[PDB]
Parts: structure tokens; C-alpha cells; sequence
């Protein structure tokens, strides 16, 4: 997984949210974004994990909000097996405000699938006050 | 146009004298924006009234104005040799942005 | 401080067209809320409003002279150009270019130029 | 302005009342009647603003 980009009309005439988590930035940008049918970032030589085609939003109209924050604890390169790490997020929408809660647990003892039966909490990551309707967003892994 | 103004007014120096510009209430509308300019010969006119009984910076307190039902009256106190000029009325209108006032020349002796 | 200056030919043949310029110096016309207009006064009679243009490229002409006059602005050289057509001996007049505001209709007037029609 | 100002816009037609604190705007064509509407507006098609 890389980052979540989302608007409403996919044409850079209506404002939209840009969340990018490539290597060290976490950039949040409220600006119009022209979206596509199939914007892709993972595709790279089919074996090399790179954010190829970083530019999936072609154009913009008027940018208002900008916020920079630290990245998370991920791994490097691409390989299959021994999926120790677990992440869990919850996204909520209250009166325009958009709140995200996150939790990351490493070295999960249980096998693939086999949802862990251990109690866990979620600390408040961040709220963002955009003030639009949200029923259409999608993650863009790389 | 449809707007008029008496041209000549006479008086005596040291006293007060008034002139008026008159038209139709419908064309000028409810909102007045009465304005008055002065023009002595051989250089461009300037503004002496821009709002109802109002005068901008560079004041001459002898000036006065008053907006009646369909007229705007300009009154001068303590006349001196500078009155012998032509004074123009100017008000916003509805159907067009016209004023088209003849202006008022002043006489004294 | 602002000076309004008028420039153009004084004698014009009636079949020929007329051009006039006003080289305002002392305000940036691009400021939001300020316009500039043209007023003519034929000798022997009252004045006569011609047209006016706004800061943001909005143009208002006289009710009769829409085709006769055309206006344009150049804030780089701080000038305004006006074109008048098929003029008449009655149209001969003294012309002024003037700053325009909403509360104060017209505040500062240029000195003006005489225009007469003959051969 | 003396000649009037026309650069200000306001929405008239929407399919439903919007939730509090909505900012985004869409300039797509609106159809009042049940007749399908595309391209240009007209009968039963009113411009949203
Ligand atoms: C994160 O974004 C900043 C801002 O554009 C950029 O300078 C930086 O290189 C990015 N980090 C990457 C590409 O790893
Ligand atoms: C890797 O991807 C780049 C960009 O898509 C492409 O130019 C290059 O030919 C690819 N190389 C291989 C070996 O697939």
C-alpha cells in the first residue's frame, strides 16, 4: 500500500484530497485533482517495487490546505511470505471532519488469515477539516 | 435628455444665494447620489459635492447642499469674486448612466 | 499624484474616423474598484457622457454610440484609447477623460482637448 | 458596479438538501422533468446556477 487520493468528479475542477506516503513525506493537499479510470503506481518491471508514474493526478485548479507529517514503519523491497506485520485503520466522517485512527502490531503469532483474537485499541492519528461529502475514495498501493 | 437645470442665478457679495437642479424622480430613482461640480474658465472642473450635503478633502465650508423631493439645491454663503463660474449638477439615473445637466452660472455685483 | 492627459488630432474630416488617447499617470488602473470614462461638452450646450471602462475589463458605452465608440486599455504603459466614428459638426466638442468611482461619481478630470470638424 | 456586476453565481437547483458544511460544487447539467437531458439545457433542463 502507498497512499489514498480522492475527489468527486475526476476532472481537476472539484477539490480533492491528496495523501502520499512514498518514502519519507506524508503530504496532505486539498486541491482539485484530475483522476483517471485506472491510475497505477506499483507497476514497475513487474518485479521491482517502485512508485512508477508518481503523477496520476494530471492537473489542478486551486489548492488550499497543505500538511506535512512523518511516515510510518514499513519494510523494503518486494517478497512473498512470513507476513508478520499487521495494520488496522478506521476512517470516520463527522460534520465535514474526516478522522483516521490507526494501529500497527508486528510479529503476529497467528498464521495467515486466522484473524488474531487479541484485544487492541486505536489511538487518534489525525483529523482533517475539509468539509465535503465522502462516499468515493480509493487507496493507491505501489 | 430629460434632465434640466436653471442656468443663471444672481445675488450680492457677502450674502448667501442658492441654485437648484431639477429633473424627474423616476429616472434618478430612490437612491440620489447628488453631486455638484464647479468650473471657472480655462481649466478643468473639480468636485465640490459628492454625497448629500457632503464635501471631500480640500474643504470650503461656505459650500452647502440639500436634496429635496425631486431637486438638489446648492447654497453659497459669504460670496467673493470666485463665484463667477458655471456649476454643474450630476445625479445617477436608472435607464442610462447620464447626467446631461446644463450647469449653473452665477452672477454678483 | 494622478494627471489625466488627452492626446489626439483636433481637426478631422467628417468622412474620416477619429482616435483619441488618455495617458493617465498616477494610479494603477488594475486596482479593484476604479474605472475611467470619457465626457464631451459641445460649445454652447451642456456636457455629454460617452463611455467608461472598469478595472477588470468590463466596458460600458453610451446608449446611442455603442457602435461609434470603442475603448481599450494598456496598464503596462498606463494609457486608454478611444475610437469615434462618422462624427458630425454637432459632435464637435471639448473632450475629457476622468477617473470614476462608485461613491464619488467623477473626481478628477483631465484638461481636455478641442475637437472640430472641417476640411 | 454602475452597469451591474454579473461575475457572482449562486446555485438554484439540487436533487436534495445538502448536509451542513458542504463546500464542493459540480457544474453538471440539471434536469427538472423526467425527460432525459444531455448536451444543452432547455425544456425541463435548467442551468444549476
Ligand atoms: C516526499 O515529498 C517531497 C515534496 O514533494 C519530495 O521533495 C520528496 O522527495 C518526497 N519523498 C520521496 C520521493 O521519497
Ligand atoms: C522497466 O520499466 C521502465 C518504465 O516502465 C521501462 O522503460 C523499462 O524498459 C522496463 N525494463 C524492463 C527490463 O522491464
Amino acid at each position: 500500500i502507498r497512499g489514498w487520493i480522492f475527489g468527486t468528479t475526476l476532472d481537476s475542477k472539484t477539490q480533492s484530497l491528496l495523501i502520499v506516503n512514498n518514502a519519507t513525506n506524508v503530504v496532505i493537499k486539498v486541491c482539485e485533482f484530475q483522476f483517471c479510470n485506472d491510475p497505477f503506481l506499483d507497476h514497475k518491471n513487474n518485479k521491482s517495487w517502485m512508485e512508477s508514474e508518481f503523477r496520476v493526478y494530471s492537473s489542478a485548479n486551486n489548492c488550499t490546505f497543505e500538511y506535512v507529517s512523518q511516515p510510518f514503519l514499513m519494510d523494503l523491497e518486494g517478497k512473498q511470505g512470513n507476513f508478520k506485520n499487521l495494520r488496522e485503520f478506521v476512517f470516520k466522517n463527522i460534520d465535514g471532519y474526516f478522522k483516521i485512527y490507526s494501529k500497527h502490531t508486528p510479529i503476529l503469532v497467528r498464521e495467515p488469515e486466522d484473524l488474531p483474537q487479541g484485544f487492541s485499541a486505536l489511538e487518534p492519528l489525525v483529523d482533517l477539516p475539509i468539509g465535503i461529502n465522502i462516499t468515493r475514495f480509493q487507496t493507491l498501493l505501489a | 435628455s430629460a434632465l434640466t437645470q436653471p442656468a443663471s442665478v444672481s445675488g450680492s457679495p457677502g450674502q448667501s444665494i442658492t441654485i437648484s437642479c431639477t429633473g424627474t424622480s423616476s429616472d434618478v430613482g430612490g437612491s440620489n447620489y447628488v453631486s455638484w461640480y464647479q468650473h471657472h474658465p480655462d481649466r478643468a472642473p473639480k468636485l465640490l459635492i459628492y454625497e448629500v450635503t457632503n464635501r471631500p478633502s480640500g474643504v470650503s465650508n461656505r459650500f452647502s447642499g440639500s436634496k429635496s423631493a425631486n431637486t438638489a439645491s446648492l447654497t453659497i454663503s459669504g460670496l467673493q469674486a470666485e463665484d463667477e463660474a458655471d456649476y454643474y449638477c450630476s445625479s445617477y439615473t436608472t435607464t442610462s448612466t447620464h447626467i446631461l445637466f446644463g450647469g449653473g452660472t452665477k452672477l454678483t455685483v | 499624484q494622478i494627471t489625466l492627459k488627452e492626446s489626439g488630432p483636433t481637426l478631422v474630416k467628417p468622412t474620416q474616423t477619429l482616435t483619441l488617447t488618455c495617458n493617465f499617470s498616477g494610479f494603477s488602473l488594475n486596482t479593484y474598484g476604479v474605472g475611467v470614462g470619457w465626457i464631451r461638452q459641445p460649445p454652447g450646450k451642456a456636457l455629454e457622457w460617452l463611455a467608461l471602462i472598469y478595472w477588470d475589463g468590463d466596458e460600458r458605452y453610451g446608449p446611442f454610440f455603442k457602435n461609434k465608440v470603442t475603448i481599450a486599455k494598456d496598464t503596462s504603459k498606463n494609457q486608454v484609447v478611444l475610437t469615434m466614428t462618422n462624427m458630425d459638426p454637432v459632435d464637435t466638442a471639448t473632450y475629457y477623460c476622468a477617473r470614476h468611482l462608485i461613491p464619488t461619481i467623477f473626481d478628477y478630470w483631465g484638461q481636455g482637448t478641442l475637437v472640430t470638424v472641417s476640411s | 458596479k454602475v452597469s451591474g456586476n454579473y461575475n457572482y453565481l449562486y446555485r438554484l437547483f439540487r436533487k436534495s438538501n445538502l448536509k451542513p458544511f458542504e463546500r464542493d460544487i459540480s457544474t453538471e447539467i440539471y434536469q427538472a422533468g423526467n425527460k432525459p437531458c444531455n448536451g444543452v439545457a432547455g425544456f425541463n433542463c435548467y442551468f444549476p446556477l
